[PDB]
């Protein structure tokens, strides 16, 4: 995995010489201490170094009887790592460094839990893979390294009371979706969209801190695949801007996915990047929750585009079969777009002229539905009357199709 | 890839490390050098290793060199000649140049003691004064120094690693060919080049040219690496395509319009309009094959080649592909199954249409 | 354009007095009164100055009042109560600022205090009671006095520094031994401390929150704002922290809308950033008061 | 499996001392393991050659060397386990040579002597002067530390002192950048060559190195004409209408060194000066020329040039090197467009000799078969040891990116869709460093054997008998010598009938009831091999930018034409006078010269003297030394009153006696003259009275042919008291006891058959032939030439070294000397990579106004035989003495380093490359003596500082 850092190093300088303080898991302990421990003039800014084919990212601090002047939390990476990973890891390093500096200023956390390991190194010299459980600090660093390798969400707790929440979008959105695409898609959301989560609501409220925003829990309680955000803002009694902010925050950490709600006539098909392996690891969970049905036998239904509710308590159970496999990215949603490229109807002409800034192929029919209230029959008849100016297209939505692993 | 300055420094026995020469002069200020001094003139363990350091919005590249022999002051000589660039320059192709330059300098010092005495030291300034312009403007420099050593430097850009070419892919030329010396090809590239047309899959090429399949795949991968050929899916009158959102960009980017109208245009016909092309790229359906469209848009297809139309749509991502998924492990396309089996898609049709044990899926 | 009206310390004009004199001298000429007689003005209020539509050079000439004229009201003596929230939702990093929003709140409070007493368009006594509340106890009284002579500020800030330093480690210990309401509750405590300061004149409550707090329900909010406007007290929100970007600590999203909607009521001000250092943002958010 | 633990005893003649009183069951010759019972170190196997009960109980004594090899501590515990000689038998053994010449017959004798023996690693195997060394022992494809050798073990010989030839193709690709940003030349020199030299230094090899740089250049010329007629002799026409010329530049020739890192700078300098040198720029009087591509280069002719120089291994044979190696380094990938018949010819020459060619390509490994030949069709060559040198991200490409040229039936199309060098096994990227550091000799045995009935359809059947039995060699060593003689010709045995195979020829040598039968089978239709006439331009090593046109014939020897029936007769006669050595056989030959030891002048020159003209231009003392040396070679008044006094045992003369085949009271016919002119009036009177004494018929010569007159010198004479045999058994040398300014004028070789088995060290007789100058003089060198077929080269070298020491004691020099130092590549003694140096002797400053050139006073008749004396007068000042070799005048330095020739204005100068470090001494100077002599001689010949006229004027006075 390119995104996975090779190792995590903690080094520090001062009026005792450079001293490597931790390394998890081809360089000497003196070489690294000499090169990675910079001077005060380079403090407070990004630190990037490259040697042969190994890269080092860090952020010194200047740390302001003390015997320590500065430290550095460096992460090692492959030479060909993506620069966004470098920036994310530098941000994580700065987040660690600032809280460590605050702990130093308050209770001298650093140069009290730094000489014990210093002396313990001599005791094990009669050192960084046999002193780990002797003092919590290296344990936190090892946990961060493991989370980066596997989880992608680092929830660290230093001094048992300072929380540090960080996310690595590269290893999270792997329906390997670039973080830039998600960020771009997340600034173009509309009130007629819906929020949906894979996990159960009860299992979603246990991750949050002991002082969340009440709007956070309020959104989770009254979120469903049928309602949209506007019908959620009123019920939770929140402003639409706050609803958008909360939805973006939840989507960013991979705990929420934005889809169009489940109307009866939503038209779907299989995602192009689907994986019907007939022995896939995900097919071992579809049967583990739904025994009587075989996944390659149900996914075959959505070959041609079919309506959401046309027989795709059997119906009341089939809806769950379209939520678990839509929180999974197996299918997509099609949509009808129009672009411009009868005269004896001034009433229709006035409405058509009013809704003329949408016919660029970038606005969907249901956007017109929501913005200018006009029944499906009226809009469809309006489009059908013209047969020489407007072009009808049937394709996916490039804003929400990002989530189902489909870049534009 | 511009080079802001080239600087030469060495371990001065009296004043310690300091800069000795810069081109242009005084580009690297002392209060900047005395910080990267640790990574510039390094401990012996770091010798013969490229060092790239970012500081003060500048990017310093170097390779410290230590030559150990008794004749020198401290039984060793330390020197480094390095480059300066901007903090955001993509200098991944400037490392081999620095390494080879350090090799040249150490060979010169070992042979003619070029760097030891002060007589040949002053010759450095014109050398860098030539190097800067010869590399910035051209990226190539041939500079003679003495009767036995001549510096030859050529910069090569590092293009990305290529994908893998499967047996069923169809290669299509993108550089139009007829622009290279056939005598300068690998003599197996010359074997297969007359067989790449945009309609032949790798197995068919290997069958026609009597070349090993593993070798043909490697050759096509190399052509991908250089960017001379691309890969598209097989073309057949029973394929199904679903339009892509990027189709809209066809109407909102003049260069793409011109390229599409030029390529799709039938040879020997008036250039096709855009009104008959944006309709073809939106009238395709997951229930209409390339055969129904022969009679569905008869007037529209009067200046375009259907094969070229579909191909161009594929390369520019204006069109997606729909296949059939049933040895029927599931992860095999219909075309791959047919190619391994050796029967037609229609032949495979009367082999799963009436034999219900495993069903057909479109993805 | 704009007419500035000064209070009297001895009495307290009611809410309708300002509207009454706005209506009475409607379409009537007014004048900027001399400097030396303003202290001898036996009238309830004082007409400091008036400007036709920056400081549009107003020569001592009469101007006719119009219904569209903006009237601003100042006062001679003011009181304020300063509340902080030190909830465990304010123990994260501020990536843009660089600090942690436990020192940055003190920085904002210090700057607001310093830039509120330095100094007269076309032409002074402040009381402060500070207490800090948390979600884990009720509140700690930090000032029951504080005349605030302007040339004493440094000693005052140094003194209130230790009262927060001792507070900080208590919360740290109480959460160390924990692993191995909200705004509606805070605002109540604002009113209670108000009836311990001398006599008349409008009061203010400045709360410095991170936006994590939120109102429980609508009926309780209505009950809170009814009592808030009952005493004619202006509440202000000094927001701490940076933008609400995606990459923030999980669980932390400010409630900008709630505090803006509360600030618009009770004639309060919402500040986005505490700016670095008459008629300034500091001197207009609190000391100024209008009705139209 | 006894476990009798012991206590070690160190010892310093079999290298193992044991007591049968302690091991009664162990007999002599049995294996004796010695290893610490609790040691993880590998065990040690040895032999109990001898028994001596005096050795201590519970103690076995072994030598220090084997103990240090097997890592056994003193006084430690050991085991005495004895295993049967059928379990530890090795699977493959390797021995290497060093600084020794060993023929294949000697290797065969050494191998068959080593059978059934216990051998460890780095043992010193010695046999009859051959000194090999084990270096890798294999059992079941696993390296072991010791083992046993049986009658089925594989033995391999390699060498660390071969003769190497290195060729670098300087085609256009030399100047192209590779995918890593480096030139191909930089890859070749700074890369491969430095690594090879470093490996040689690490492995302690002492090869002889020859380095050549070669290329090919085309021209833009219509029909010759344009070429200056002087270089037109080296222009060839391709069969496409193109004018091309081959070029060869020699960097170093026949050179031995202790380090080779100093040569890379020279090759770099040649790289810089190359394009002008090969006439690509500044082509004055020439058309415009272009370099060739590697596929269009002259690859297949450098190989044949090497095959030519290697086909003359028997001429000027020396005793220091063994093995041959030819290396071609190319910038291409291994594709060439070669002629169709030259490929067949070079393949035939490959299959004839045993010198395998090595190719080191340096381009990226291609996606097809390698190497490739594009005939003027493709052909894979399976007889070239090729390799690809990979220089010290990922995805290395494998295709050369070409440069930029500057400016209906809808159911059928669907249906018709699913309806050499191909095996390019890209794995040979390894570089066979082992084959480049210690070349392996041709295997002594082979497994192939044709059908028992297919010989009638391909070969005839010749047969001849021999009866060797009819001190004399037994009829069992003769058969072994028969087997050996085939071996040095390049034969291999197939695995007392003995089959032999070489190329298409087969031999069978058998012995039965004391009779040796030989049967030959030769192909019925041997493929013809038309000679290829080749022309090229050559720059000699000493030169700087001068090219010389040369021509050479590529030919394939007729193996069936070898006179195998006369050599057998020569062997069976034990050096009888009936059979001699004929030129058709490639009998080994060498030539030595005995020279006066001018030590003082040579030491002065070596000390730093500037001019070498100080050699100028005691007799009986040197005479005594010469007669003593010749003695060492052989291994030893009036009326009759003078004769009676001579017969006195203490007054007259010495008495050479006590020698087999020598009559008593014999005397040397030279020392008696010395005593006569002493005790008894002139040399002429001495010889006259000696002739009279012979006429008196009381003292004669030991030959018995008294008809011969009295010859003064080293001749044998007896007193008081058949011819060819004496002349074939003893030496006998006679004694033949300014010019360019004067009014007036202004046998020779004898044979002796020598027995080589002195200080007997072998069980068979060895003999050679010696041809020496018939008379001796103190102004001319003494020539001795050895011709030999059946001799152990080590024994001959030992005898020659004894001669060298004896001559050194006698104040002389005995140095090996080249045979044809002034021959052209076409002749027998020529060298395709050697050309003579020219020195111009300007007669212009000597000439005065008036008379045109010189010799005006002298008659014009004496002008073509008088200038020759003038030149020799200058030559004698530089230590050059006459060399009456067995035509044009030749002069050789007293140091034995440099030759000299008078062409018929100037001299021809050449080096003696057969003088190696071992032969060097005080008299012969250092290794940089000839080069410092060239400078002085050339500068004197151009009249630098008017040194030439200072000689003419100073010599003109003696005429007056």
């Amino acid at each position: 995995d390119n995104t996975s850092p090779i190792s995590v190093i903690l080094v520090s300088s001062g009026s005792r010489g450079n001293k490597l303080l931790f390394r998890y898991p081809r360089f000497s302990d003196v070489i690294l201490a000499t090169i990675l421990a910079t001077k005060s003039e380079m403090c407070g800014q990004k630190f990037e170094l490259k040697i042969d084919n190994v890269r080092f990212v860090g952020h010194p601090t200047l740390l302001q009887a003390p015997t320590m002047i500065l430290f550095n939390v460096v992460f090692a990476l492959r030479a060909n790592a993506d620069p966004s990973v470098i920036n994310c890891l530098h941000n994580l390093s700065r987040r660690i460094a600032t809280v460590l500096q605050h702990e130093e200023r308050r209770c001298q956390y650093l140069t009290r839990e730094a000489k014990l390991i210093l002396a313990l190194q001599d005791e094990v010299s009669a050192p960084f893979h046999h002193i780990l459980p002797k003092c919590k600090l290296a344990r936190d660093l090892k946990e961060a390294y493991d989370s980066l390798c596997t989880s992608g969400v680092v929830r660290l707790h230093i001094n048992s009371w300072l929380e540090v929440s960080f996310c690595l979008p590269h290893k999270i959105h792997y329906a390997l979706i670039p973080p830039e695409a998600i960020e771009r898609s997340l600034k173009a959301i509309r009130p007629y969209h819906a929020l949906l989560l894979l996990s159960d609501e009860k299992s979603l409220l246990g991750e949050l801190p002991i002082d969340c925003s009440p709007a956070l829990v309020r959104v989770i309680k009254t979120t469903s695949a049928v309602k949209n955000l506007q019908q959620l803002a009123q019920d939770a009694d929140l402003a639409l801007l706050q609803v958008f902010q909360l939805a973006a925050h939840l989507v960013y950490w991979g705990k929420a996915i934005i889809i169009y709600p489940l109307c009866e006539n939503n038209v779907y098909m299989l995602s192009p990047n689907a994986s019907v392996c007939l022995y896939s690891p995900l097919a071992e969970q579809f049967s583990h929750q739904f025994p009587s049905h075989d996944l390659p036998s149900v996914l075959a239904k959505f070959s041609l585009p079919v309506s959401l509710s046309e027989f795709r308590v059997q119906e009341t159970q089939l809806i769950q079969m379209v939520v678990w496999m839509l929180q999974r990215r197996l299918l997509i949603q099609l949509h009808t777009y129009v672009c411009l490229m009868a005269a004896q109807n001034p009433e229709d002409l006035r409405m058509f002229a009013r809704l003329l800034h949408y016919f660029r192929g970038r606005h969907h029919l249901e956007e017109i539905m929501y913005n200018e209230n006009t029944r499906r029959s009226q809009l469809l008849m309006l489009f059908d009357k013209f047969r020489s100016v407007l072009v009808v297209t049937t394709h996916e939505d490039p804003v929400i199709a990002v989530f189902q692993a489909l870049l534009p | 890839c511009r080079i802001e300055c080239i600087f030469f420094s060495e371990f001065h026995p009296t004043l310690g490390p300091k800069i000795t020469y810069q081109v242009p002069e005084d580009f690297i200020s002392r209060e900047l050098f005395d910080t990267v001094q640790v990574y510039i003139i390094t401990k012996p363990e770091l010798q013969n290793k490229l060092i790239t350091v970012t500081a003060m919005e500048k990017k310093l590249i170097g390779c410290p060199v230590c030559i150990e022999h008794k004749k020198y002051s401290r039984n060793a000589l330390l020197f480094n000649l390095g480059f300066v660039c901007d903090a955001q320059a993509k200098t991944c192709a400037l490392e081999p140049i620095v390494k080879k330059l350090a090799g040249y300098l150490t060979t010169l010092e070992l042979e003619s003691s070029f760097v030891s005495m002060e007589e040949s030291k002053q010759k450095l300034v014109p050398i860098m004064t030539i190097l800067l312009e010869e590399l910035n403007a051209s990226g190539r420099c041939t500079l003679p120094i003495d009767e036995s050593n001549t510096i030859h430097l050529k910069v090569i850009e590092q293009r990305p690693d290529p994908p893998v070419a499967q047996e069923y892919d169809v290669p299509v030329f993108t550089k139009d060919k007829e622009d290279f010396f056939n005598s300068q090809w690998d003599l197996t590239t010359q074997q297969i080049l007359p067989y790449i047309d945009g309609f032949r899959h790798i197995q068919k090429i290997s069958a026609e040219a009597d070349v090993e399949l593993n070798l043909v795949r490697i050759a096509i991968q190399n052509l991908l690496y250089y960017g001379v050929v691309t890969l598209v899916s097989i073309l057949q009158y029973s394929n199904v395509y679903c339009p892509t959102p990027k189709v809209q960009d066809l109407v909102d980017d003049k260069s793409l319009q011109e390229a599409c109208l030029s390529y799709v245009t039938k040879q020997g016909h008036k250039r096709a309009s855009l009104r008959d092309v944006f309709q073809l790229y939106c009238s395709l359906s997951p229930g209409t094959t390339v055969r129904d469209l022969i009679g569905r848009h008869p007037q529209q297809l009067q200046h375009v080649d259907e094969r070229k139309l579909i191909q161009f749509g594929l390369m520019k991502n204006l069109i997606r592909r729909l296949q059939k998924y049933p040895l029927y492990t599931g992860c095999h396309s219909y075309d791959e199954i047919c190619c391994k089996t050796g029967m037609s898609y229609h032949e495979l049709d009367e082999r799963l249409e009436n034999d219900p044990n495993i069903i057909i899926c479109w993805k | 354009g704009q007419v500035f009206l000064l209070m009297k310390k001895d009495y307290r004009i009611s809410r309708n007095v300002r509207l009454a004199w706005f209506l009475s001298h409607l379409h009537q000429t007014v004048q900027a009164t001399p400097q030396e007689m303003l202290l001898q003005s036996e009238q309830e209020l004082e007409v400091l100055s008036v400007l036709p539509p920056p400081d549009e050079p107003v020569v001592p000439r009469p101007f006719l009042l119009v219904p569209s004229t903006r009237v601003t009201f100042l006062a001679w003596q003011y009181r304020f109560v300063i509340e902080l929230d030190l909830s465990p939702s304010t123990g994260i990093v501020d990536d843009s600022t660089g600090e942690i929003l436990f020192d940055e709140v003190f920085h904002a409070l210090s700057r607001c205090l310093g830039g509120l007493l330095r100094p007269v368009p076309g032409s002074p006594e402040i009381y402060v009671t500070i207490q800090a509340y948390s979600s884990i106890q009720s509140h700690q009284v930090l000032v029951q006095g504080c005349l605030l002579d302007p040339s004493q500020r440094e000693v005052f800030l140094q003194q209130i520094y230790e009262q927060l330093c001792l507070f900080e480690d208590k919360v740290a210990t109480m959460l160390q031994q924990q692993y191995d309401l909200g705004l509606v509750s805070m605002i109540r405590q604002g009113i209670l401390a108000l009836q311990l300061l001398p006599s008349n004149s409008s009061a203010g409550i400045i709360v410095i929150t991170d936006g994590v707090t939120s109102v429980p329900d609508v009926a309780v909010c209505e009950t809170l704002l009814n009592q808030l406007r009952s005493g004619t007290v202006a509440c202000s929100f000094v927001q701490v922290g940076g933008v609400y970007s995606y990459d923030c600590s999980f669980g932390h999203v400010p409630n900008v809308e709630l505090m803006k909607f509360i600030a618009m009521a009770t004639f309060g001000s919402y500040l986005s950033t505490c700016p670095e250092p008459g008629l300034t943002v500091y001197h207009r958010a609190f000391l100024l008061y209008s009705f139209l | 499996r006894t476990t009798k633990v012991y206590k070690l005893v160190i010892h310093k003649d079999d290298e193992l001392v044991v007591n049968p009183k302690v091991f009664p069951h162990i007999k002599l010759g049995d294996i004796v393991e010695i290893a610490h019972p609790n040691d993880e170190y590998s065990p040690l196997l040895l032999q109990v050659k001898s028994l001596k009960e005096d050795l201590q109980k519970e103690t076995i004594s072994v030598d220090q060397t084997v103990t240090q090899v097997f890592r056994l501590r003193p006084y430690q515990d050991v085991y005495v386990n004895v295993v049967d000689p059928k379990d530890v038998t090795l699977d493959l053994v390797e021995l290497t040579f060093k600084d020794q010449y060993i023929g294949r017959g000697d290797m065969w004798r050494l191998k068959k002597s080593l059978v059934s023996t216990c051998a460890y690693i780095t043992q010193k195997v010695e046999f009859a002067g051959i000194r090999a060394q084990a270096g890798e022992l294999w059992v079941k494809n696993e390296k072991v530390m010791c083992g046993y050798i049986s009658e089925d073990t594989r033995v391999v010989f390699r060498s660390t002192s071969a003769m190497v030839y290195i060729f670098i193709q300087m085609s256009c690709e030399m100047w192209d950048f590779d995918i890593y940003g480096d030139l191909y030349f930089e890859k070749a020199v700074n890369g491969f060559l430095a690594d090879l030299f470093t490996k040689w230094k690490e492995k302690n090899c002492s090869h002889e190195v020859t380095v050549v740089l070669f290329s090919r250049t085309f021209y833009d010329a219509k029909s010759v004409d344009e070429f200056p007629e002087i270089n037109r002799a080296s222009i060839r026409q391709d069969h496409k209408g193109r004018f091309y010329e081959d070029f060869y530049k020699v960097v170093v020739q026949n050179e031995r060194r202790e380090e080779w890192t100093s040569l890379l700078v020279t090759i770099k300098k040649l790289f810089i000066q190359y394009p002008v040198l090969v006439r690509l720029e500044q082509a004055e009087g020439f058309p415009q020329g272009d370099n060739s591509t590697s596929a269009q280069g002259n690859y297949l002719e450098a190989i044949n040039l090497s095959f030519n120089v290697f086909d003359k291994h028997y001429i000027n044979r020396n005793f220091d090197r063994t093995g041959q190696m030819s290396v071609v380094i190319t910038p291409g990938v291994g594709v060439f467009e070669v002629d169709r018949l030259l490929m067949i010819l070079t393949k035939q020459r490959m299959i004839d000799n045993g010198i395998g060619v090595d190719l080191v390509c340096m381009g990226e490994q291609p996606l097809h078969a390698v190497p490739l030949f594009k005939l003027h069709d493709y052909n894979i060559p399976h007889w070239i040891n090729h390799s690809f040198y990979t220089s010290k991200n990922s995805f290395t490409p494998r295709i050369k990116l070409a440069g930029k040229k500057p400016a209906v039936d809808y159911d059928a199309y669907d249906a018709q869709v699913f309806r050499p060098v191909v095996p390019g096994f890209c794995c040979t990227v390894g570089v066979d460093w082992k084959s480049l550091t210690t070349p392996a000799c041709l295997p002594l045995t082979t497994d192939y054997f044709p059908d028992r009935q297919g010989l009638q359809n391909d070969y005839t059947e010749g047969c001849y008998d021999l009866l060797p039995e009819a001190v004399q060699m037994t009829a069992q060593q003769v058969f072994e010598e028969f087997i050996c003689q085939r071996l040095m010709q390049g034969y291999q045995i197939i695995v007392d009938q003995y089959w032999l195979s070489m190329g298409r020829t087969f031999h069978k040598v058998t012995l039965k009831d004391k009779m040796i039968t030989v049967t030959r089978y030769l192909p019925k239709y041997p493929y013809e091999s038309a000679q290829i006439h080749y022309t090229y331009s050559l720059c000699p090593s000493h030169s700087d930018s001068e090219f010389v046109s040369c021509w050479v014939e590529f030919s394939h020897e007729r193996l069936e034409e070898y006179k195998w029936n006369y050599l057998d007769q020569y062997i069976c006669s034990a050096g009888s006078e009936d059979f001699s050595l004929i030129e058709s056989l490639k009998f080994w030959r060498t030539r030595f010269l005995l020279l006066p030891a001018c030590v003082t002048a040579t030491k002065r020159i070596t000390e730093g003297e500037a001019h070498c003209d100080i050699y100028g231009d005691d007799e009986w003392q040197l005479l005594d030394g010469f007669v003593r040396f010749v003695e060492g070679l052989n291994r030893i008044s009036t009326l009759t009153e003078i004769l009676e006094a001579m017969k006195h045992p203490s007054t007259g003369v010495q008495l050479l006696s006590e020698q087999k085949g020598l009559s008593p009271y014999c005397f040397i016919s030279a020392e008696v003259v010395h005593w006569l002119v002493n005790h008894v009036q002139t040399q002429a009177m001495a010889i006259d009275i000696m002739q009279k004494m012979l006429e008196e018929q009381l003292i004669t010569h030991a030959s018995g042919e008294a008809w011969r007159t009295f010859i003064y010198g080293f001749y044998f004479y007896k007193i008081v008291t058949d011819f060819a045999s004496f002349q074939r058994k003893w030496f006998e040398v006679a004694f033949v006891a300014p010019a360019f300014l004067l009014p007036w004028l202004p046998p020779e070789q004898r044979t002796v058959t020598l027995d080589v088995d002195v200080n007997n060290r072998t069980d068979r007789l060895e003999w050679c032939s010696c041809y020496y100058h018939g008379n001796f003089s103190l102004n001319a060198a003494f020539e001795i030439k050895l011709h030999w077929m059946a001799v152990t080269a080590a024994v001959l070298f030992e005898m020659v070294q004894g001669w060298h020491r004896k001559a050194t004691s006698c104040g002389f020099l005995l140095v090996p000397v080249l045979e044809g130092p002034f021959a052209l590549p076409s002749y027998l003694y020529g060298d395709p990579l050697r050309a003579q140096l020219f020195i111009p002797l300007n007669i212009s400053c000597l000439l005065k106004e008036g008379s045109e050139h010189l010799f005006d006073s002298f008659e014009p008749e004496t002008y073509w035989d008088r200038m020759h004396l003038f030149q020799e007068a200058i030559a004698h000042r530089f230590g050059f003495v006459q060399d009456k070799y067995s035509n044009k005048p030749q002069y050789i330095h007293v140091t034995g380093t440099v030759f000299l020739q008078l062409p018929y204005v100037g001299y021809n100068w050449a080096y003696n490359t057969m003088l190696t470090k071992t032969w060097r001494s005080s008299a012969t100077g250092d290794e940089k003596f000839a080069d410092r002599l060239l400078k002085d001689f050339t500068d004197f010949c151009i009249n630098r500082d008017n040194r030439l006229v200072t000689f003419w004027t100073s010599c003109l006075e003696k005429m007056h």
